């Protein structure tokens, strides 16, 4: 409708449903972005 | 070299010991002519050997591992290694006898047993140093009694009850039920002998059931060498006993005492945490069988099987039988290939105790 | 004969509940335990009636309290979350966590406190008000046609204005009626005052609570301690929490580094270096430290100046000090660790200067914005003397620097650590220079400056929850994420510090912290209240002069003027001067009686 | 009915566990071993079943701490290499963060000795540092650590410190309740 | 060799101080000297001109100090009477005569104090007063014509009228003028002000040190004492400064008579007895006790009250007030111990019952006559209303009280110790029984009632000293009086108490009561500052509407308006009374505190 | 004056007196006996000026001490029976006020003891209890007496109390300092 | 002289030097009014 006054509540649910379904998949599973220091020693020897 | 030596033995005033017991012995080594020898040496030594057998990758992987439990060492003749004396010792030709005494200790020891995936064994160990010849080697093995269970710990003399009843319709309906009550008076029992049980048995479906008593012998083998390591999951029906049927809508008594002697096999007594590498013990499970073959209400006991029965003073005098291992058990269905040489005949097996049964006159 | 029978009861009282405290077997412990019920029989045909009474009545209280431990248990949530950030990390990180629970469960309490005697009762007699009722409350609980149709514009529902302007969350929405309603006879504003008093009175409550569980019957016997370094960084220098294998590695690291240090320091005992190079980097930092919190005032003082519309004339504007002080709050400290690297020195002791540095930063800020705010409202009510409310509007300020503030730690964990995190990961292999093992780093988890934003946060929640009796409300969902935010940014993107020291090794330090932050939010309310002329157009205290007056007009009616006239003159400053010398001179000596205690107990 | 009602009353009385507490307990022991524990341990089953100290080093709280071969043995019963249900959960509630101060000491104390003979030489104290630190001090300094410790917890000259002297310089640490704790 | 050079003259500097604290032999310490002396010698030409400069300075420090002390030595009066009463009855009595001699040198500094900075520069303004000053002051300074030939009645004089009335000892004699003279501007409200604070800052300071000095330079190993009760009767069983043959024996049967006593009770260590006749005993004399002192209470305020008259109608009624208070201060705490009789249990139990009850009476009689005299007076100048002048009267009932107070205590000192011990030594030979051996004996000195006494008349002088700026200087002579005639009577009349104990056994309880004493006296003096109104022709404030004005206006002309409106804001009772709850909760929780660390130590 | 100006000062260096109080003790000094002690006294004079002990006792200060003898024994040179004017001024500068609490203590456990060994034995204190209660006690009291002060009074169990047990002991008194103390 | 204003200053002034007079000798003096304890044992013993 208005694009001051209900784009802006588009915009929200929209984020809102993309927040949750990226929190439910966080959730889910185990990801560990830091290395273990042994494979961080390989790679700096190398 | 055999051309050298003439007559090699190992005597023992007796074969079995218990445990903290002194033991005695001798070795008898006779020959011919005088050999040079720098010296012949006794070890005792207790060996658990395990070998385990995986895949990885495709290819079969074997992992062999060895504990060293018993180590003792006593000088027998000759001179020490650190004895620089160029003087080397004669043995006479004829023969000798040395004779040699030792302490076991009073720590648990594991019992021996012989399987594929592991082997303990205590043994001497008689090596005679022989100067630009090889050295020969005798082995003797014996049998160590363990570990210490003692009837009297609190912990057997309590009694045990147990109770169950399963409804196959809804709870309304009292139609089809099926209650089990049993008691023992212990937990802790001795080889050969009768176990006391009560119990009350109610019937209330279409067919029969009957009550099926298995003994498991759980043995795990466990291996440390690798990255994960390796276990050994190892399971089997040691005896399966069977109760006479119930009567539908009915009920029923049941007692070994009364009825039948329920007759415990001879078996390897349990070996719970005295050793590292191996892991054994007995569960007794108790379940109802259909005319179908369905099981249901399955009921899981640790079994403890100790040497000592419960003894008040007034005690009879010792000696019972000693008799050869049961075929039907763990460490008697497998034999190492070292020990057959070619009615086959083992250089050695395990012996056990037994009572003689009742001998009408 | 009956000394004896007592002595021998005593005894076995003594002996059941000192058997948790006595390092037995368990097969001992269940003999003990059946000797004492043996002996209980016996002795039960032995005394009278009332001492039977007696036994029973402790044997249902013990019961009772048992089967309340007992359900207690299973309310207590977030313990294998705890448990697992523990056994990863340490049991140091997780004292962050275990004082966040604790936070949560007391802001829950006032919530509780805050919503069964005010907001419920409230909305209850509005949901059945009559049309008088409504007729007098329609000025506050309704909002105006003109300004209703901006009621949503991404702006007015951002600045909490229009529809949550006139919301139970703020103070004005409240009647300004005596009486809630007949046959009941609720006193609201009366209940509102008792709510903001019972509130305060019980966040002391639990806050010394809590210390004197953790100083008396927790650590009493640390008291006159002395050298026994090697004993100190070797009989309790092994973490029995970590259970991971890089954690211990580690830690077994840092304890090797630990000793070696200090056989090292303790070998040569020689500290001589005097570099003018050193000291001029030392007195520059300190410079540029004290020129940057100048920098940062000078930042708030304009943000405040330069909201100065009281009419929705714009408001990209009037949402400034919202986004400066939370920015500061959240940049300030980590350039301060930046300055600790011209500053070399013991990691401990640079640890305090961190902290010293953080927390005048932080008690700063607070105070001048309190002021900026106060001198903005009376430079307001001046300019408009129908009258604003300002109780609301300061409600206004305060929730909104509360949202920015959580939005803000929201977007500092998403880059610091996760984005961060990522960019190391993916992009370390084929950077410049080596940025794995050089400043950059992963990201360690910052114990004590995480503590102290809890700490600020909820100091800026006691200073506006008088304003807006729903703050604690919406502080309780913000605390939830901001716990399990934190866990996450810990599990996920943070790696164990190769060695962590702590600012004071004391239990009672933050919560220090937090008594001293909890009175300094506690000055300005009792101000406001005391001095403060409430409006007239807004709250239940528009009917009266001062905001105090709603309990002594009740105080009053009951009390003879006498009497009363009597004890007013207590208040005289020349008879209260002398009673905070008097409050002084007896806490120096306790003091003394500290002092003496622990040289006697060295 | 897994315990019964006396059975969890004693428990609950003997140690710093509640009745969820004594469940999770049961469960993790359970799942260590499932074919071993029988599924209704009612009576003195606790008292009976067993694990190996291998088995129970390999959970996640014990797997790398340095001395789990010697907590295991000093919270055992009798048996030697053998860790029950009961004393499991001693184990468990002793290092707990609701037993006090007192139950820590005794039992840090009983465990960081070897021989047994209720103090700590020179043998106890030079086995710690090179278990804790894994061999990776050399001799020379770990005799200095041992020689300072020595001579800065002692005060008969007898080169050992007794439980009382023990109770008497550790107590004052800030760290110990913090690290002599498991969660579990 | 920097290093080396400072570590030798460290161990020279240790060595020198601590030979007089070293228990050595006189030779080895003068050898100790000796050596020091040499090294200090050929240590002297090592180091340059700042250091040979900075020695000079701390030697000839050193120097002035010893001189000073040696001076010091020379002006302390009053030894060998000390001396003599501590020979002949211990080193408990003269605890007293040093407490005395100590209050007598407060005294004459507190004198000192006034007598510079108000009296005498007001009596050199006086003495050169112009034609308009005096005109100014004449209804002030100089009695009227019609009084002065009555100036001496017998009555009028005993009362501190007609000459006494206009001179400075009181309030009202001193001018209102901002300036005493030209050339000198020194204000004299102004300096009126800052002596009476003065006054107050001093005591607390002197106390305070003099506290300081007892406890923490001279028992700070005192604290944390359990058992060692044969040690503490056997080592320090003997009083080493009793000289005299039968004080001696005395002390050794008392000895005696503690050891026997305590191996008796720590022997049987039962003690059960129940007796319903000693419980009503007990009882009626509690309740006798609190009667009798209601007794105190109504004789006061009807002495107050029935002195309504200010005009000399009659003056045989109007001396009722400081009569009767006086006798009540000096007949009541005997009849305490003639109650004591009735509750009969350990001595030292006793004596800190009948301590209690003593400093009860005096502290209920302070503040009975404290209130009604200052209602009677604020009733007499509102039925008055140049204007009468209340401060002045009040300070005539102060010194009239301390001089009655005076006069009595030497009747009690004539009456109880000279007159009963003649007439026991002529009288006991043919008497009806052996009073001898019953219950008069000769007098017994009482350490605690007396230094109570002292604290007392030191209390009425600082309650007293700003209506009066001489009440010191009568204070100083009625001290000595009092020090010489207890001296005389207690050589002359007195004997060896069979055995005397201690309330506390410390050194700091009568400086500890005399602390809550000046508290308990700067509280009325701060709340006449703060709120009486001055009268308007009498004293330098006349010219103010209160007192703390003259302070004020020197305030505001040299401080701006604006930072003193901020700061005023500050003293808000909504700032304040947080402060006082902040104070009472770290005072529990210090207490609880304390309680925790003792229980460590312990 | 009478001392010169070295003499005075070295006086007051190791004693805690000032010029008053040294001429005051002079004077007493030779009040007790004009014959022996010169009016003159500069230079080496005081280290060679002695009296028996008989002629101490005699002053009033210490005439009804039942421990006089054992004070000039203790305070006394190295000489026997003869007690010169520096011992008699140490002795009357440790008993003053101003010396501190610890100077107080050493000299009174060097005071207390009999046979001289730095140990109070059992002899000593029945020796020093039979001084004081000048023999008004029974022998089983006496024993009761020493037997409570040895075992409230001891933490090695060695039968005896050292400085350091005494410092421990008696420093925490309220009435020593007090009492301990002689007017001069 | 007078007696309300004379008669009152010469009872003060005789009082004062009689006060004087008795302080003045009885210093000196070293009167011991009480009796010391050798003096009673021998009365009781009388
Ligand atoms: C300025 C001056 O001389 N003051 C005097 C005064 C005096 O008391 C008064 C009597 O009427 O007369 C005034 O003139
Ligand atoms: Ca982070
Ligand atoms: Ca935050
Ligand atoms: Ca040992
Ligand atoms: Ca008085
Ligand atoms: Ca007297
Ligand atoms: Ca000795
Ligand atoms: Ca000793």
């Amino acid at each position: 409708v208005a694009p001051g006054l209900r784009l802006w509540m588009l915009i929200a649910l929209v984020g809102g449903v993309l927040l949750i379904m990226i929190v439910i998949v966080c959730c889910f599973m185990r990801i560990r972005i830091p290395r273990t220091k042994r494979q961080i020693d390989l790679i700096a020897a190398k | 070299g055999m051309d050298y030596i003439s007559s090699f033995d190992i005597r023992l005033n007796k074969d079995v010991y218990y445990a903290g017991e002194t033991i005695s012995g001798s070795v008898l080594l006779e020959n011919t002519e005088n050999i040079k020898i720098r010296g012949i040496r006794v070890l005792l030594r207790g060996k658990v050997h395990a070998t385990l057998k995986v895949v990885k990758s495709g290819e079969r992987r074997t992992l062999k591992d060895d504990q060293y439990v018993l180590d003792e060492k006593q000088l027998l003749w000759g001179k020490d290694k650190s004895d620089e004396s160029d003087s080397v010792p004669i043995l006479a030709r004829g023969v000798h006898q040395f004779s040699f005494n030792f302490d076991l200790p009073q720590s648990s020891l594991p019992c021996s047993l012989e399987s594929r995936h592991c082997t303990i064994r205590y043994y001497f160990k008689v090596i005679i140093d022989i100067p630009y010849a090889s050295s020969p080697q005798g082995i003797k093995y014996f049998t160590i009694i363990g570990p210490h269970i003692d009837s009297m710990e609190e912990k057997y003399l309590s009694p045990l009850s147990a109770q169950d009843r399963k409804v196959n319709c809804c709870w309304c309906c009292q139609r089809g039920a099926l209650a089990l009550r049993i008691i023992l008076e212990r937990t802790a029992y001795v080889c050969g002998e009768n176990i006391r049980v009560r119990a009350q048995i109610e019937n209330r479906q279409s067919t029969a059931q009957s009550l099926v008593i298995r003994l498991v012998q759980h043995v795990e083998v466990f291996v440390e060498k690798g990255l994960l390591g390796e276990n050994k999951m190892m399971s089997c029906v040691v005896f399966e006993h069977k109760s006479p049927a119930i009567a539908a809508n009915s009920q029923g008594k049941y007692d070994s005492t009364l009825e039948q002697p329920i007759r415990l096999p001879v078996v390897p007594p349990t070996l719970v945490g005295v050793c590292r590498l191996i892991q054994i013990y007995y569960a007794l499970r108790v379940c109802m069988e259909d005319e179908k073959g369905n099981e249901c209400l399955h009921i899981d006991f640790p079994l403890t099987v100790a040497t000592i029965p419960y003894r008040i003073p007034n005690a009879p005098p010792p000696p019972v039988d000693y008799d050869f291992c049961s075929n039907h058990v763990e460490g008697g269905k497998y034999v190492s290939p070292e020990f057959r040489l070619g009615e086959e005949i083992v250089l050695y097996r395990p012996v056990y105790v037994k009572l003689a049964d009742r001998r009408i006159g | 004969t009956r000394q004896a029978l007592l002595e021998r009861i005593r005894q076995k009282k003594e002996v059941i509940g000192k058997l948790r405290c006595q390092a037995w077997s368990m097969t001992r412990k269940r003999r003990t335990l059946k000797l004492a019920q043996k002996y209980l029989e016996q002795h039960e045909s032995k005394v009278s009636r009332s001492h039977l009474y007696m036994e029973e009545m402790r044997k249902r209280a013990r019961l009772m309290k048992r089967s309340f431990s007992n359900f207690k248990t299973y309310l207590i949530p977030w313990e294998s979350k705890i448990k697992r950030i523990e056994s990863h990390f340490g049991s140091v990180v997780s004292s962050y966590f275990t004082f966040l629970r604790w936070i949560v469960f007391v802001n829950i309490m006032i919530t509780l406190i805050a919503l069964v005697f005010v907001v419920l009762p409230e909305t209850l007699a509005d949901s059945v008000a009559n049309e008088g009722r409504f007729n007098r409350t329609k000025t506050r609980k309704q909002i105006p046609a003109n300004e209703r149709v901006h009621a949503d514009e991404l702006a007015v529902v951002w600045h909490y204005d229009g529809y949550l302007r006139y919301s139970p969350l703020f103070y004005g929405y409240y009647s300004d009626d005596p009486f809630l309603g007949n046959k009941i006879k609720y006193a609201l504003p009366l209940a509102y005052f008792m709510v903001t008093l019972t509130i305060f009175a019980y966040s002391f409550f639990a806050i010394l609570r809590k210390m004197a569980a953790n100083a008396r019957m927790s650590k009493l016997s640390g008291s006159k301690a002395e050298q026994y370094i090697f004993n100190w960084k070797l009989f309790t220098g092994w973490d029995y929490t970590i259970g991971n294998s890089e954690t211990a590695s580690n830690t077994v690291m840092a304890v090797v580094i630990k000793l070696r240090e200090s056989i090292a320091d303790i070998k040569k005992d020689a500290h001589g270096k005097f570099r003018l190079l050193q000291f001029s980097l030392r007195v520059f930092a300190n410079i540029i430290i004290c020129a940057m919190l100048g920098f940062s005032i000078y930042c708030i003082i304009f943000a405040v100046q330069k909201s100065q519309v009281q009419d929705d004339g714009n408001l990209f504007t009037k949402n400034q000090v919202p986004s400066v002080v939370s920015t500061i709050t959240h940049v300030f400290p980590m350039i301060f660790d930046l300055i600790g690297k011209m500053e070399n020195y013991h990691p401990r002791t640079a640890l305090r200067a961190h902290l010293g540095r953080v927390l005048i930063l932080y008690t700063v800020n607070y105070i001048t914005l309190i002021f900026a705010l106060f001198e903005k409202m009376t430079a307001l009510r001046d300019r408009v003397n129908n009258d604003i409310c300002w109780e609301t509007i300061i409600g206004q300020e305060i929730v909104k620097l509360v949202t920015m503030d959580l939005i803000f730690t929201i977007l500092s964990i998403l880059v610091i650590d996760l984005f961060r995190g990522l960019w190391i990961k993916y992009c370390s292999s084929w950077w410049c220079w080596d940025i794995e093992t050089t400043f950059p780093e992963y990201g360690e988890f910052k114990v004590a400056e995480n503590v102290l934003h809890i700490i600020n946060n909820q100091g800026m929640i006691w200073l506006g929850l008088f304003f807006a009796p729903l703050l604690p409300a919406i502080n309780n969902i913000k605390l939830i994420i901001l716990m399990y935010i934190r866990g996450w940014a810990v599990m996920t993107c943070n790696v164990p510090a190769r060695e962590i020291f702590r600012a004071s090794r004391s239990s009672n330090f933050y919560l220090g912290i937090l008594l001293i932050w909890l009175l300094l939010c506690t000055l300005p309310v009792g101000f406001v209240i005391a001095s403060m002329s409430p409006s007239r157009s807004c709250g239940p205290f528009a009917r009266y002069q001062h905001f105090y007056t709603v309990v002594t007009r009740e105080i009053e009616k009951r009390v003879d003027q006498t009497v009363l006239s009597y004890i007013r003159h207590i208040a005289s400053p020349g008879v209260v001067i002398p009673i905070i010398l008097f409050l002084i001179l007896i806490i120096y000596f306790l003091f003394s009686l500290v002092r003496g205690l622990r040289e006697a107990n060295t | 009915g897994v315990f019964t009602r006396e059975q969890l009353d004693e428990y609950q009385d003997c140690t710093f566990f509640t009745r969820k507490d004594i469940i999770r307990l049961y469960k993790r022991f359970y799942a260590l071993n499932p074919h071993k524990v029988p599924t209704n341990m009612q009576g003195n089953r606790p008292a009976i079943t067993t694990l190996t100290f291998e088995e129970v080093e390999k959970m996640p709280e014990l797997k790398e701490n340095p001395f789990k071969r010697r907590i295991c043995e000093v919270f055992s019963e009798d048996g030697r290499g053998n860790l029950s249900f009961d004393d499991f959960l001693d184990m468990f509630s002793v290092f707990s963060e609701m037993a006090p101060l007192q139950l820590k000491l005794k039992y840090a104390f009983r465990i960081y000795d070897y021989d047994g003979d209720e103090l700590l030489g020179h043998d106890d104290l030079s086995k710690m540092i090179r278990s804790l630190t894994r061999d990776e001090l050399s001799d020379v300094e770990v005799e200095f650590i041992i020689e300072r410790i020595i001579e800065e917890a002692d005060l008969d000259g007898d080169s050992s410190i007794n439980f009382a002297e023990f109770e008497h310089v550790v107590s004052r640490s800030p760290d110990f309740i913090r690290t002599f704790h498991i969660r579990i």
